């Protein structure tokens, strides 16, 4: 099992899904086509901001 | 490929391979019927000669 942690903007959460393209899914972190597993996202306005 | 997401494009492409494989199957089956009919007629010309 592997775990990857990073902080992004709310609008780009949809790009982390496999196959999406954009400034974050093509330049920082791109998932493979046959990805097995899944992702978890939650708002963190209190601490990081 | 250029109009669907890569996560689910593989579902549609195999959904198209089935038609191009079934269509080739019906052609072969029809020939097997015709070949037996010609075979029964080539065995009559051999007797007639």
């Amino acid at each position: 099992v592997y775990a990857d942690s990073f902080v992004i903007r709310g609008d780009e959460v949809r790009q982390i899904a496999p196959g999406q393209t954009g400034n974050i899914a093509d330049y920082n972190y791109k998932l493979p086509d046959d990805f097995t597993g899944c992702v978890i996202a939650w708002n963190s306005n209190k601490l990081d901001s | 490929f250029s109009r669907l997401d890569k996560v689910e494009a593989e579902v549609q492409i195999d959904r198209l391979i089935t038609g191009r494989l079934q269509s080739l199957q019906t052609y072969v089956t029809q020939q097997l019927i015709r070949a037996a009919e010609i075979r029964a007629s080539a065995n009559l010309a051999a007797t007639k000669m």
